[PDB]
RNA sequence: AUGGUGAA
RNA sequence: GUUCUUUGUAAAGUGCCUUCGAAGAGUCGAGUUGUUUGGGAAUGCAGCUCUAAGUGGGUGGUUCCAUCUAAAGCUAA
RNA sequence: GUUUGACCUCAAAUCAGGUAGGAGUACCCGCUGAACUUAUAUCAAUAAGCGGAGGAAAAGAAACCAACCGGGAUUGC
């Protein structure tokens, strides 16, 4: 068997709450490199020639997500099941948990990678959000945390 | 600016054969003389016979009119037949 | 069969009580309209919108002169059922299987009829080369019971079918529907409507974005106005 | 010689780019060991090879779920070029002009053929435009000489530089496509005798002193489109080309417009047609069984006059060629 | 003693 | 020296006021078995049971004080 | 979807761009290492052998030396 800390994930959660958080985070995909490249070249073409607000995407990194949660500032947080250095995420959930920030375990480091155009991104969190998604952030995050806390309770206990 | 350029303002080597082109047409008027239309028997022949080992590929008609002509739906295979001799001749 | 989830069905219900909507008070606006009571209504005239190539838009009222339409299925919207009212339209001109197509003559009882089908399908007024185009690269005659429906290939069947009216061959039905013929309504129901090939036709790694360009041109090329007054939308069919 | 397995793995290619290559190259079986060797060298393989690792690296990233890269991808991508291809296997003009009778047999074929899966809209849009563009120098140049109508279709003869090369045109009926046909492989001979066709109209057009590739007429698209329709801007030899002289014909509904009008205007006659509506025409050309109109300022004639004055070059009296009356035998002009 | 050579 | 370029709300330094303010673990150390020195506190090095804290720890002399911050690395004379 | 693509892993290329072998060896840096020779001590952390670079090599800017009015990388006399 395994210890309480291992085992707590896999237990992912369901379809359609899995569905429903990726199809809401598929709307905040990073600039890709080419992306970017032409937005600056454009604004280079104009200013040759002759106050946008802030931008809005999710936060990945795995050190820049742990610098966000435990300053309260991340609203959800997604985590890899399959990261190979098991040490590198074992302490997140029970940080986010003591911090309160919601969090959630999702199936697979490719999935996350592939809406923040990574091969592999250890973990996905969201800070800011548009005010029209503002209230389906709410939901979802409301949702996770009656599917994953309640539902699976016993995640941290029974080896 | 693509074909704005003239290619020329080569089997004579002894290992390498030309493709030999079709012969001419074989008398498959629309509108020939009543001896090229063949008589029921021999066209039932022609019929049954099987295909690719056939003297013509066609059944010479006598129509009335010019604008009575059909269509004819067998050019395809032809021309397929065609392609597939151009590249599978072991000259 | 496979499982079905709630979020379709739901989907499918709210989009289908949308289109019973719209199409309710479509009809209900063209009833008190042809009874003349347009006292108390958004519009009264007629409305005909061109939309071609960089879009231009242009709002054309509709006379009482008769005109050649040509309408083609677009199977949409995605997620609404066809209603029955929508349902006996298709099906009198029998436009029920995708990308078929039809020819029909544009009269002011056939308006409502067109702006209830709307969105289902996309109708413009196509030119005589590619009236015949279409017409002699596509077609259908039925043959001897009769479970056959090999394509035209002879003149002399057009003589054995219809014969009577001096069609005698195909240039003379591509003349009745182009022209406003006495023969037009008998040699367009015989005609067997042509099933048009759809546009991709393909499934792959470039078929699948060349699909998805298409389908995002689709949106901004035509679009579901769902207005009691909505004015039929025509495009340049002649590029199809 | 080297088993087609053989030579495939030495190649390390697909199937059927293999065939795509030895198409292109004209190899044929069982094949010589020299050739194959010879042939890994031309760079149509390694564009090949950048073809699969672009649709890899496509399919990557649409799975990933970017269209935006997969679209940037598609756009910076550019296909491959058959222009040096064209000049090895034809070192000569002349060789090419011998060719060509494939050439346009297919392209005429493959114009004609309706829309399908198999073949996407735009390849049939390019060989009817060839076409078209073609029957135009050849009506420009009066060059026809041979018509022989029959059931696969009309056979016609070009004297290109007095090669006589002989093409065919089918039918504008329906076709119904059989299924036995493989087009994947029909399609490798489409696009190389668009190209083969394309650097000929191109270096006809420049011998001629003619401007390539000419533009369309618009109103007479919306029409007639077709041969009449392509106008052609520039910046005798038998008496076939002469016939018709300042000659205006009247095309009735029956009759292939399409077929005659390129005659007519190859032999230097003029068209007007009743179809194009939807006055001083010596001759009509009606294939009515009776024709109730009957007016003695035009001349009714058949098809078959036309077709026997350009097989051999009379202007044969009308006398057996009135309508309602059997037309002569037609026979092989060849 | 260390490092190598040969051998009825 | 001669020059051609500079580039941009770009970079750096000093004093003052405010708010923050992170330091290397099978590692030290103890135990045990061998080696090293002429080295009395075998320090140092070698196998292994065990194995810690951060106003902490090491090195020393006096009932407190004195110095430094190991378990990472580069550098010509 | 009885199906496609990704992440991870494992292999092949007479593929493209790269490097180590060995020699030399007075000096250096580590392992290893005896006897003659003298009453554990001593020849001797030497001789020989093994591995690694240079024109020098190692070390080098304190968990240092000191108990003084404190000095302040290593290196050699």
């Amino acid at each position: 068997k395994v210890p309480p800390t291992i085992a707590q994930f896999q237990y992912t959660l369901d379809r359609n709450t899995a569905a429903e958080t990726f199809k809401l985070f598929n709307k905040y995909r990073p600039e890709t490199a080419a992306e970017k490249k032409e937005r600056l070249t454009k604004e280079a073409a104009a200013v040759a020639e002759g106050a946008s607000p802030k931008p809005y995407a999710v936060k990945y990194g795995l050190n820049h997500v742990v610098a966000l949660i435990e300053n309260k500032k991340a609203k959800l947080v997604l985590i890899a099941n399959d990261v190979d250095p098991i040490e590198l995420v074992v302490f997140l959930p029970a940080l986010c948990k003591k911090m309160g920030v919601p969090y959630a375990i999702v199936k697979g480091k490719a999935r996350l990678g592939t809406l923040v155009n990574q091969k592999t991104s250890a973990v996905a969190a969201l800070t800011e959000v548009r005010a029209e998604d503002e209230a389906a952030l709410a939901k979802l995050v409301s949702t996770i945390d009656a599917n994953f806390a309640d539902k699976y309770d016993e995640v941290k206990k029974h080896w | 600016e693509n074909y704005q350029y003239d290619l020329w303002g080569n089997d004579h080597v002894m290992h390498l054969r030309a493709p030999k082109l079709p012969p001419p047409t074989n008398e498959e008027s629309y509108n020939p003389p009543e001896e090229y239309l063949l008589s029921p028997e021999e066209k039932e022949a022609w019929e049954n016979t099987e295909y690719s080992e056939r003297e013509r590929n066609f059944i010479p008609q006598k129509y009335s009119a010019l604008r009575k002509v059909p269509g004819y739906g067998e050019s395809i295979r032809e021309r397929f037949e065609r392609s597939l001799d151009l590249y599978l001749a072991p000259r | 069969n496979k499982f079905v989830r709630a979020e379709s069905i739901v989907a499918k219900t709210l989009a289908t009580s949308r289109e019973k909507e719209r199409i309710k008070r479509v009809s209900i606006l063209e009833d008190k309209k042809a009874k003349n009571e347009t006292q108390h209504i958004a519009s009264g005239k007629d409305f005909i919108l061109k939309i071609t190539e960089g879009l231009i838009r242009e709002k054309t009222t509709y006379d009482g002169k008769p005109a050649l339409l040509f309408i083609v299925r677009v199977r949409g919207p995605l997620a609404v059922n066809i209603p029955n009212k929508a349902f006996k339209i298709l099906s009198l001109l029998r436009l029920v299987e995708t990308n078929t197509g039809v020819f029909v003559k544009l009269t002011k009882n056939v308006y409502p009829l067109l702006k209830v089908i709307a969105p289902y399908v996309v109708i413009g007024k196509p030119s005589l080369s590619s009236i015949r185009s279409l017409i002699q690269k596509r077609g259908r005659i039925i043959y001897k019971a009769e479970p056959h429906e090999i394509v035209l290939n002879d003149n002399n069947i057009v003589e054995e079918q219809l014969g009577d009216h001096g069609i005698i061959c195909v240039e003379d039905i591509i003349h009745e529907i182009a022209t406003m013929g006495e023969s037009f309504s008998v040699c367009n129901f015989f005609l067997q409507p042509f099933k048009l090939n759809r546009e991709v036709s393909g499934f792959g790694s470039l078929n699948r974005l060349r699909k998805i360009k298409q389908r995002e041109a689709e949106s901004r090329t035509r679009q579901f106005s769902n207005a009691a007054t909505a004015p039929v939308i025509e495009v340049d069919i002649d590029s199809l | 010689f080297i088993t087609r397995s053989q030579a495939v793995r030495k190649l390390q290619v697909s199937l059927a780019d293999f065939r795509r290559l030895c198409i292109f190259k004209g190899i044929y079986p069982f094949y010589y060991a020299k050739d194959i060797q010879y042939l890994m060298h031309e760079p149509v393989l390694a564009k090949f090879r950048e073809h699969k690792t672009f649709a890899r690296k496509l399919t990557r990233a649409l799975g990933r779920g970017e269209v935006s890269s997969a679209k940037r991808l598609e756009e910076n991508r550019d296909s491959y070029t058959l222009d040096h291809i064209i000049k090895e296997r034809y070192p000569s003009f002349p060789d090419a002009i011998r060719d060509i009778d494939d050439a346009l047999n297919m392209l005429f074929l493959f114009s004609n053929l309706p829309s399908t899966n198999q073949v996407s809209s735009k390849i049939i849009n390019d060989a009817q435009k060839i076409c078209n563009q073609w029957l135009a120098y050849v009506a420009k140049e009066r060059l026809v000489r041979k018509v022989f109508v029959s059931i696969k279709g009309v056979y016609y003869q070009a004297n290109i530089k007095g090669e006589e090369v002989r093409w065919l045109v089918p039918f504008k009926f329906p076709e119904n496509i059989p299924s036995d046909v493989d087009f994947r492989i029909m399609l490798t001979f489409l696009e190389f005798y668009s190209t083969l066709l394309h650097f000929v109209l191109y270096k006809l057009y420049t011998d001629s002193g003619l401007i390539y590739p000419p533009k369309l007429d618009l109103k007479k698209d919306k029409i007639i489109s077709g041969l009449s329709s392509y106008i052609l801007e520039s910046r005798y030899d038998s008496p076939v080309a002469s016939l018709f002289s300042a000659f205006v014909f009247y095309v009735s509904r029956e009759v292939p417009i399409d077929i005659l009008e390129f005659l007519i205007l190859s032999c230097g006659g003029n068209v007007i047609s009743e179809a194009a509506m939807d006055s001083k025409v010596t001759h009509q050309i009606v294939d009515r069984p009776v024709l109730k109109n009957k007016v003695a300022g035009r001349t009714y004639i058949q098809p078959q006059w036309i077709f026997d004055c350009i097989n051999k070059g009379e202007l044969v009296p009308a006398n057996k060629y009135l309508p309602g009356e059997a037309l002569p035998p037609h026979l092989s002009p060849w």
